[PDB]
């Protein structure tokens, strides 16, 4: 469904921090002994509104709370770290996890190559 | 039912639970994102007591707390010391692991007390506490905090701050008094008006023209002097 | 295999209760300061033993528990949350964790509705 | 190895780990389920002295916790409180987020003293201890709960609670003595025969015909007066 | 990529413990309360250097460190145990993260024995 | 970006990220396995001396833990109580759960003091401190552990310990003093070349030929009398 940002206003540019877990650090600065304190482990970066994402972003995450709080509530879990991964598992199973039909629209593969590959051969034959 | 952002048409959108977009790429677990955007960007007022007036104190509901892996620079967070009058804190100690918030222009520190008439302080409109890439539902002490909420999105394939000082009575009520800190025994009855630069130039003018207490005691000043931050009395005039 | 109930009595009926994390609260009441409390979160429901499926379930949570008991024993994690994402994983590789070779017993690929495509393209040529 | 039950031919089974049933549909991770089943609806006796033989005391193995998301309305459940002779706790408090089981008829408290001959008290039987969505290998100080069993599923595509106190002494071993509180100064010995609802006709008659103590002392009573609930000395006669 | 044993020395075996939670215990010692004690719940066993892999490993333990560090120092979570899992969820989404254009490198669906099915019900007709 | 150890050609080797190896199966979570091997393994020095020098005290970077699955039989562990000259402890407590590496040939225990200038101790070359398939980036208080680190693979489809102890001074400095205990009153200054085998044979011999302290003191004894583990003071010569 689409995002209407319905706010009574929009900062229209994301100044943002983040963790980059790649890092590939200069030298010995991966070795927790050695390596930034709990206050430098961040990056940082801009991000300005083209095709309104920044707007939309912003009207998409007040409008997932009240779904997400009614999930805290259900678990007995303290902390919860699963949800993006239950989302990855949700997209799998949505495509994979039953028998996938081919050319239905429930089944994500495309035989489109190997249409034209058994029928260059049924040319030839 | 937690809804996932994903980019169609040059626009962000929900993805349909009932749709399948097979032409909708997911190739790792890193195309997945969660953020955590402020309140303050959706144009709420951030002066502690319009702040503090959204927050409240509930008992018999566990508190829970959420992950999330990008935040946004805040131009206003908050951190909080209140006890109740007999001095029992209102407050819980942060949990192991979890930090303030790691990106805040000016840290509005509020010291004081009030009844805290509930085990936890929530939210009342639904909003999360954001701390360090971690969200709670409730307020911890001594723990700087920026108001927020949280998105889900599938991918396509210096810092400088600042504390500044109050101190409150009543809080977490109707009749909640507020005073900006100079020093020790100088202060400044707050307003809603005044911004966090105000108070920093009020606190400098104070500083310089020797409008400090230089007695023992207690001296609070009285001042009477639409736009988003991204675009022994007395009295002074 | 098949669940035999061996227990000495079985109580045909399952009062049961549960959370209902969907929710799609009435008006204000998902936000926490408002909602239930502790106690006030659980729904309820009522199920008979048609197809013998109650007195079925209570043998297999008595046959689970050996399975489950030696499982814990072998974790450190002191509170466990992710057994039926694990079993959703395992479902998924089950049937998508190697090459799907069509017509064979593991792949879960209909090629039916595109067999009958093809033959009917083949009709015409 | 952990089992999971499934629906075929109008019967469940569990699902052969070994055979590829390409027919079953899992089109979430909502279609998977667990559930706690009480020992109760297998026929197990639920009376007090009966349900406490069925625990004991271990060192050397750590306890576990996992969760179940749907349980089931129990008719006993139990809450301990014991101490050793020398007024040490034999139980741990619950840990942070464990709340006792939400729906019990009849909640049986026992306080009293044990030797408590180990770190924690175990199931002899394997079964678990259902809390509030949790169930544990073993049992917690002051926190009600279900003895019960955990399923896994593939789905396919008013509340009153009574609370019964007693006294223990020698818990937890062969020669256990259990007393039915009426009052701090009133009590009956207990005999595995009494049921929950005889307990609590047996506490209002002597409410009503004051047989309670009307002295300092301690009263004790004595009373010599196969169907499953879904379907100062004296005596008394 | 090739992995290349640099250490100044390598023990060529590895006598290792773990855990078996397969279990399937003898009577009643999968019971928490009558069986093992935390330490007799380990099994052992004993690899030599067949084919390099014990030395190979020693190196591959060695070299993981820093990206393992890397992860660590970015997670918020105090206990990490869903490496794994999440290492099999992108094995997943690796394959079947997108539509499987059959033929193509990057879709692990193998025609051969329907080819060869179409091919002599084309030899027929 | 984590490597994932898999078998091709007869040979370990890192799987390419990049490439998709349709031949590869996984078929259960359970082809996956994590496994923590010892430096031991690898030639690194294991006398007390040599390992503590690897160690080191630092603040503001928050412990982290990993599990892993399968371990190595350890030849060398230790095991610290490490107090600052006040008498504080320098190490935590072990977290609930956290249990010593289970398979050690030789205990180091070593008790003493050292300045402990930092929160925290870390292994200065990055590597990990195993507990009971625990990896933590830190040294628990009193809790036996091995230096190792911790690969993570695609599978294709008696017990005798002797613990020996030691004091320190200056523990995790330039100038730390370390003397093995033969009992409470008699310790021999510690060489780096004194292997474990050599400590408990100069131990035994020291009980037998009466070499241990006869009086209140402290006696202490010198002594000066390539090649891998799996292949009141005086003098004695
Ligand atoms: C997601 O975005 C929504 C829109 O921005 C947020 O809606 C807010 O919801 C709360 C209730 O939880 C409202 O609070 C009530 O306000 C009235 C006072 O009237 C106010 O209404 C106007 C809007 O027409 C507002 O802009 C003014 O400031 C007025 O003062 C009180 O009588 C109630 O008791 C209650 O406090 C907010 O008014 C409302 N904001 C807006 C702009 O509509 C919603 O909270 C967001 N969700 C999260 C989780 O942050
Ligand atoms: C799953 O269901 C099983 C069947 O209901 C449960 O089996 C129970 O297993 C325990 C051992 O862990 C047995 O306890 C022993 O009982 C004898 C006493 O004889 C009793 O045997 C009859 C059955 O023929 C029983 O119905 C009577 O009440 C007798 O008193 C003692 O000598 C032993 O020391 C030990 O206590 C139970 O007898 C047995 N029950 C039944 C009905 O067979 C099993 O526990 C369940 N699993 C879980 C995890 O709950
Ligand atoms: C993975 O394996 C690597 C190779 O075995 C390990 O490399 C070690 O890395 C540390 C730095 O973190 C080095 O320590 C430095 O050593 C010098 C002293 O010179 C030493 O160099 C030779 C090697 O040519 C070494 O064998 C001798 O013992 C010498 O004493 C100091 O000046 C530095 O300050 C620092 O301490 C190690 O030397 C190095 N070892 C080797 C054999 O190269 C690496 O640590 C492993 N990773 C993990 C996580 O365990
Ligand atoms: N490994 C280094 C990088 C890892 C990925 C990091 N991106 C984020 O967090 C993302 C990107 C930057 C920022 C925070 C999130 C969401 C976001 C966005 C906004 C609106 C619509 C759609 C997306 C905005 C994209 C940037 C660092
Ligand atoms: N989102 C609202 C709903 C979410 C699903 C909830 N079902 C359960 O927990 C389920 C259903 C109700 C109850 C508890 C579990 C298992 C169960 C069952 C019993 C025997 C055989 C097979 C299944 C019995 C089906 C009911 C509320
Ligand atoms: N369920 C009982 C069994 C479960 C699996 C257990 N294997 C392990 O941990 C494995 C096997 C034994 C050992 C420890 C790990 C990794 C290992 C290896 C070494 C070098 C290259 C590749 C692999 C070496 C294979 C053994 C007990
Ligand atoms: C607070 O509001 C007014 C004072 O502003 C007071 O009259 C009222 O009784 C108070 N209400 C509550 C709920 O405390
Ligand atoms: C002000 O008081 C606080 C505590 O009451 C104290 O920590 C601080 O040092 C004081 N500042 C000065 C300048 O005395
Ligand atoms: C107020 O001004 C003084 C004088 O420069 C300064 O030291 C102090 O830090 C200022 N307070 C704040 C909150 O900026
Ligand atoms: C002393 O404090 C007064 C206020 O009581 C302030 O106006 C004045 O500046 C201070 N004294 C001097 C000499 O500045
Ligand atoms: C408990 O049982 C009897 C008394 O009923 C007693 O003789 C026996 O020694 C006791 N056994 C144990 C193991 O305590
Ligand atoms: C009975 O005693 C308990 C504690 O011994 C106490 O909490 C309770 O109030 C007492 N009840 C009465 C009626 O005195
Ligand atoms: C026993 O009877 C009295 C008198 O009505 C009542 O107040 C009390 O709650 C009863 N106790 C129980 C356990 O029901
Ligand atoms: C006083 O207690 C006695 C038992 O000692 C009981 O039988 C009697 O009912 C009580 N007194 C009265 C007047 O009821
Ligand atoms: C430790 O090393 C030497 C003594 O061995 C000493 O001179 C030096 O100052 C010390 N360095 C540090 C960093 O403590
Ligand atoms: C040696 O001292 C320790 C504590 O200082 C004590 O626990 C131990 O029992 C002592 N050993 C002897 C033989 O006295
Ligand atoms: C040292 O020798 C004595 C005498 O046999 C023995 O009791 C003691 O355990 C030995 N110490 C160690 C660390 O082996
Ligand atoms: C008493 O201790 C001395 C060292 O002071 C040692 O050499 C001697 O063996 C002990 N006495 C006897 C009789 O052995």
């Amino acid at each position: 469904e689409a995002i209407v940002n319905a706010q009574p206003k929009c900062n229209p540019n994301l100044h943002y921090w983040t963790t980059q877990d790649e890092g590939a650090a200069i030298g010995l600065a991966w070795i927790p002994y050695f390596g930034p304190a709990a206050e430098g482990i961040y990056i940082e970066g801009l991000m300005h509104n083209q095709d309104g994402l920044i707007c939309g972003l912003r009207q998409l995450a007040n409008e997932t709370t009240q779904a997400l709080q009614l999930f805290l509530r259900a678990t007995t879990e303290l902390r919860t770290f699963s949800i993006l991964n239950r989302k990855a598992i949700d997209f799998l199973l949505q495509r994979w996890g039953g028998t996938c039909h081919i050319l239905g629209p429930d089944c994500c593969i495309e035989p489109a190559d190997w249409t034209k590959n058994i029928t260059d051969k049924i040319d030839q034959i | 039912s937690i809804p996932l952002g994903v980019i169609h048409n040059s626009a962000l959108q929900v993805s349909d639970v009932d749709k399948l977009v097979c032409r909708d790429k997911l190739s790792s677990t890193n195309q997945l994102r969660s953020v955590g955007l402020n309140l303050e960007g959706n144009g709420v007022a951030t002066d502690v007591p319009s702040a503090t007036k959204r927050w409240g104190f509930r008992s018999g509901v566990p508190p829970k707390v959420v992950n999330y892996e990008a935040g946004e620079w805040a131009e206003n967070c908050y951190n909080l010391e209140i006890k109740k009058p007999d001095g029992s804190e209102c407050l819980p100690a942060a949990p192991d692991g979890i930090r303030g918030f790691p990106r805040c222009r000016y840290v509005h520190k509020v010291s004081g007390t009030g009844p805290c008439a509930g085990d936890f302080a929530f939210h009342k409109e639904g909003a999360f506490f954001l701390y360090d890439r971690l969200a709670s539902t409730v307020i911890y002490r001594g723990t700087t905090f920026a108001e927020g909420v949280v998105a889900f999105l599938i991918l396509p394939q210096g810092y400088y701050s600042t504390t500044i000082r109050y101190q409150a009575t009543g809080f977490g009520t109707n009749e909640t008094e507020y005073l900006f800190e100079v020093d020790n025994l100088t202060y400044v009855q707050l307003e809603s008006r005044f911004t966090p630069q105000f108070l920093l130039q009020l606190n400098e003018t104070i500083y310089t023209s020797g409008k400090r207490s230089n007695t023992t005691g207690k001296l609070i000043w009285k001042v009477n002097p639409e736009w988003a931050f991204w675009e022994x009395x007395x009295x002074x005039x």
